[PDB]
């Protein structure tokens, strides 16, 4: 069982890094 | 939400920003209906030494 793995999908961090990122969009307007 | 309030913000001051500009735009406008009054005022007041040394008239 990779179970180990369920854990380690939480990150996936640059998910809402990248969001994080793009919502930077209010800083340049 | 944070993004949000950010922006919101952001316009907010935009929306104040040009609240004042306006403002000031319209207070020299008035501004330069007095000068341009006192002005007027000011050369009554020269005529009226003028006036005041004709010793004859006045």
């Amino acid at each position: 069982q990779d179970k180990l793995k369920q854990a380690k999908t939480d990150a996936a961090k640059e998910i809402d890094s990248y969001k994080i990122q793009k919502d930077k969009e209010l800083k340049e307007f | 939400g944070n993004f949000k309030s950010k922006l919101k913000k952001a316009m907010l001051s935009q929306q104040i920003t040009k609240s004042t500009i306006a403002n000031k735009m319209r207070l020299k406008v008035l501004s330069a209906r007095e000068q341009s009054l006192d002005g007027i005022f000011e050369e009554t007041k020269e005529k009226l030494s003028g006036i005041a040394n004709n010793r004859d008239e006045y």
